[PDB]
């Protein structure tokens, strides 16, 4: 009973054309798009009961609904607009009650991309004292210069992401709060057991997914491209 | 041996247009009557209630309340979910009830017809298509069959509460369910020639009307259908070939319960 | 807007209980549901009430409806960390897919956790490219102590952060600070922060 | 879609003079979307009543309009109607 949906995270300029995509392998019949913004419970858009097939929902201003297949439901938006910042659902179900939901595509319509900017990335390395004080090592990664906020940061070890012993800023800050479009950072912790650190063997990096232009939006200035993008820093345990 | 009705003709015109009206009998006799306009339902009878309580009532009408949005709601999610199968105009009549048996036993039915074909039921624990209901109904059945709350309510009004009222109900309306009135003959004739006697105003239904010469029974007496009046009686009509010149000396008789036992006779 | 839930918010402290409510004016009232939502995250299904007057639970969650009442309530026994998370009551009126599902806007949850050995110290670590850059770190201090932003809008420092090392079953708060220039070191580096007297500043 | 059958009966036995009730029983029809006049003379009778819609066990339709009427020599009444089912309306006049 699983739901996929991508992309899982879009920045887009006004007047772009996107297009949201759900799939789901249970056969289900009926598939469902939903917005969550703040303060509102879920709304539903548009759904379909079968394939070749589409229904207004609630809510279906600006959107366009295609079912190409029984796997597939997609949201279209043919021109997008700030309003449309939002997270997505999508959701699948047989002829019983229940509603199985997607992960949700968070998606940001900006009036202009001319900051997009990728972040900057640095791991920084646990601090000897605290080694010998606590017998625990924190590693720090910091992700800077980026723009818009939209930045996914996890850990690794050894090619494995870790979750125990994380925690990452709620929130991004801002460099310079009293700048209109102003960058953004964000900072993360990873603690292990001293002797953990102290492994030569264990590979250590911070991984930022950024999201920007696609390989296909427009960019006239003279700086890289601030295409969707992984930037990373990474380091080996020690003695 | 009385059948308690509830017809319900609901209407769909097109996407947004819906309208649904029922009326309710007890025999011929009308208990109810549910106007799309009416937030409520309308008794046509003081006893129209039959021995519930008005908490009962109450609850019972609240039921049908949020049944007749519901029901309008599904239907139209059904039309989405067949089309471009199916499509408006739409016509769905359901009858339901049950049939009342010496003493104790019973039989309720829920019958619906689909553009004036009958083709699905509710029978034991779920709903059903008949023979020559079309297979496309089978989705519709499967997503309804899928409603299990639905179903139980169903089968408790089905088994429990319609006879239960029904039982009231004929307690409270025994006077008018047993009423006698007397019918009312006349005699008029047409060209071809056609004798006709007219008999209007008796209740209840059974009648027996027969063209004579004295004793004897006319062969080509026509019995006309039973034809309503406004007053909850009825009007019946019997016609009879003649060669013209043969009306001399032809009877009408009209025999009925409300006569106890003095025939109408007319002569021409 | 047929689905009201309350508390908006709540704040509680690590193994407390707690109750959220739901009231409803939906019809029909085939079901109740409630989700969990982290921050970031879908909705995970905790319970599902079905009946007039029903009961439900689902480990250190339980749940109540009544549909006369037209009242749901989801208890949470002995809070965790990780009971962090929005919670959303949900109304479907019908059982089958021919009903739509009504959504209520939520309560957000927040578990403070318990810290049960502090031990309150700021140190100094190096970027691992660059040798002189670094930043300052904040850590292990209880619940009670708050992280203030500098007075030098050159100085960053980010909010309190709690991480849970499951495998050790401890958790400690953090909070970072750096700077583009270097006439700035970790000693003063939370000086705009009500931190405690016993402070582990290593020389 | 079936065609209406219209029958125009009175309640009582028709004399010239006096008041009674006239009746117009419309049946057979599918759909139920129905318009029903009463007509003395050609002209419209305004104070028509009408039953409550129904259907029988073949789940075709009927309906029962009546107005008080007082029958004359001359005036002619009638009973008009028009369907999904008809070209043009259907009027069959009252004849005792
Ligand atoms: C192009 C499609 C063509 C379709 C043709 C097939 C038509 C067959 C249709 C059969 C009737 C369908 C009616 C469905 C009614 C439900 O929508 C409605 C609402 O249900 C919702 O709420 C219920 C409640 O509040 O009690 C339950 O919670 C339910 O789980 C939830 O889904 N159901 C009701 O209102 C329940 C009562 C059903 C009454 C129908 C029977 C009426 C006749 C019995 C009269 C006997 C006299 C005593
Ligand atoms: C209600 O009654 C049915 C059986 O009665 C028939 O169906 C009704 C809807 C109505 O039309 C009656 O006049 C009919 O005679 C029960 O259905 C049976 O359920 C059992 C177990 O639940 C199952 O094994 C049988 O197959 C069913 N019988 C038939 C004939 O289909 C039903 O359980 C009753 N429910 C309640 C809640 O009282
Ligand atoms: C039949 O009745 C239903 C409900 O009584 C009517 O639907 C309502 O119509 C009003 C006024 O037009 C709307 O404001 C409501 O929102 C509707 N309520 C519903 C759908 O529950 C319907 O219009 C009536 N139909 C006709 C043809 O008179
Ligand atoms: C729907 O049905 C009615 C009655 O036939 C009609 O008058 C009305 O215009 C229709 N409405 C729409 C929106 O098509």
């Amino acid at each position: 009973a699983a739901v996929t949906q991508s992309p899982r995270n879009k920045v887009a300029v006004t007047g772009g054309k996107v297009t949201l995509s759900c799939n789901q392998t249970n056969n289900h019949n009926n598939m469902y798009w939903y917005r969550q913004d703040t303060g509102h419970g879920l709304r539903l858009i548009h759904y379909s009961y079968g394939a070749g097939s589409t229904e207004k929902g609630d809510i279906p201003d600006g959107y366009k609904a295609s079912r190409p297949s029984q796997e597939n439901f997609s949201l279209i938006l043919e021109l997008a607009t700030p309003s449309q910042t939002s997270v997505y659902f999508c959701a699948s179900g047989d002829e019983g009650y229940t509603q199985y939901f997607g992960p949700g595509t968070r998606l940001l319509v900006l009036e202009d991309l001319r900051n997009v900017t990728p972040p900057k990335v640095s791991l920084f390395e646990p601090s000897k004292a605290e080694i010998s004080h606590t017998q625990k090592a924190t590693l720090v990664c910091l992700a800077t210069g980026f723009y818009p906020d939209h930045v996914e940061l996890s850990w690794w070890v050894n090619g494995k992401e870790v979750h125990s012993g994380v925690c990452t800023d709620p929130q991004p800050l801002k460099e310079q709060p009293a700048l209109n479009d102003s960058r953004y950072s964000l900072s993360s912790r990873l603690r292990v057991s001293a002797t953990f650190w102290q492994n030569p063997r264990n590979h250590f990096r911070c991984q930022v997914q950024f999201y920007g232009l696609s390989e296909n939006d427009e960019w006239t200035q003279d700086r890289a491209k601030p295409v969707t993008q992984i930037v990373s820093a990474e380091a080996w345990g020690r003695a | 041996n009385y059948t308690f009705r509830c017809l319900q003709m609901s209407s769909f015109a097109n996407r947004s247009w819906s309208r649904t009206d029922s009326v309710v009998w007890l025999g011929d006799l009308q208990t109810h009557r549910w106007s799309n306009d009416s937030a409520t339902i309308s008794f046509t009878k003081p006893w129209s209630q039959g021995k519930l309580s008005n908490q009962q009532w109450e609850k019972l009408q609240h039921m049908f309340q949020v049944y007749r949005v519901s029901f309008t709601r599904d239907i139209q999610e059904l039309v989405k979910m067949m089309s471009p199968k199916e499509d408006y105009p739409i016509e769905i009549q359901l009858s339901a009830g049950c049939e009342m048996y010496p003493g104790n036993a019973s039989e309720s039915f829920l019958h619906v017809a689909f553009q004036g074909k009958y083709v699905v039921r509710f029978w034991g624990t779920s709903w059903q298509t008949v023979p020559g209901a079309p297979s496309w109904l089978d989705l519709p059945i499967k997503v309804l069959n899928a409603d299990q709350g639905t179903s139980a309510t169903v089968q408790m009004l089905l088994n429990d509460t319609c006879p239960l009222f029904v039982r009231g109900l004929l307690e409270a309306g025994k006077s008018d369910l047993e009423k006698q009135e007397k019918p009312v003959a006349w005699l008029s004739s047409v060209p071809s020639r056609q004798l006709v006697c007219h008999v209007s105003g008796f209740y209840p239904k059974p009648v027996w009307v027969m063209w004579m010469r004295g004793d004897q029974e006319q062969q080509g007496t026509h019995r006309g259908d039973f034809l309503p009046n406004a007053d909850e009686t009825w009007y019946l009509q019997a016609t009879l070939d003649v060669e013209a010149g043969e009306e001399a000396g032809l009877a009408c008789r009209v025999k009925h319960s409300s006569l106890g036992g003095q025939d109408i006779i007319l002569y021409w | 807007t047929q689905v009201e839930q309350s508390p908006q918010s709540l704040v509680v402290r690590q193994g407390e209980n707690c109750v959220l409510q739901c009231n409803y004016s939906v019809t029909p009232d085939n079901h109740l549901r409630w989700f969990k939502q982290d921050t970031g995250k879908g909705l995970v299904s905790l319970t599902v009430l079905v009946d007039q007057k029903d009961k439900t639970s689902n480990g250190r969650y339980s749940a109540t409806l009544d549909k006369d009442a037209k009242h749901s309530t989801l208890h949470i026994t002995a809070t965790l960390l990780d009971d962090t998370a929005t919670y959303i009551c949900v109304v479907g009126d019908r059982g089958s897919a021919l009903g739509r599902l009504h959504f209520g806007a939520g309560t957000q949850l927040i578990v403070i956790p318990d810290i049960q050995n502090p031990d309150p110290a700021v140190y100094q670590l190096r970027d691992s490219k660059s040798s002189d850059k670094s930043v300052c770190l904040f850590t292990d201090f209880d619940s009670q102590t708050n992280v203030s932003q500098s007075k030098d809008s050159d100085v960053y420092i980010t909010d309190k952060c709690v991480l849970d090392m499951r495998s050790m079953d401890f958790k400690s708060n953090s909070a970072v600070a750096w700077s583009n220039k270097s006439d700035f070191a970790c000693a003063n580096a939370f000086n705009n922060s009500i931190i405690p007297e016993d402070t582990f500043f290593p020389s | 879609q079936k065609t209406p059958q219209i029958q125009v009966y009175s309640r009582h036995p028709p004399e010239n003079g006096k008041p009674n009730i006239l009746n117009c029983y419309v049946t057979q029809f599918h759909p139920p979307h129905i318009e029903i006049q009463m007509l003395k003379n050609g002209k419209k009778i305004p104070k028509v009543e009408m039953s409550d819609m129904s259907f029988s066990k073949d789940w075709s339709f009927y309906i029962l309009a009546h107005t008080e009427f007082t029958p004359t020599e001359t005036d002619t009444y009638a009973c008009r109607v028009k369907h999904a089912s008809m070209a043009e309306p259907k009027t069959v006049y009252w004849d005792r």
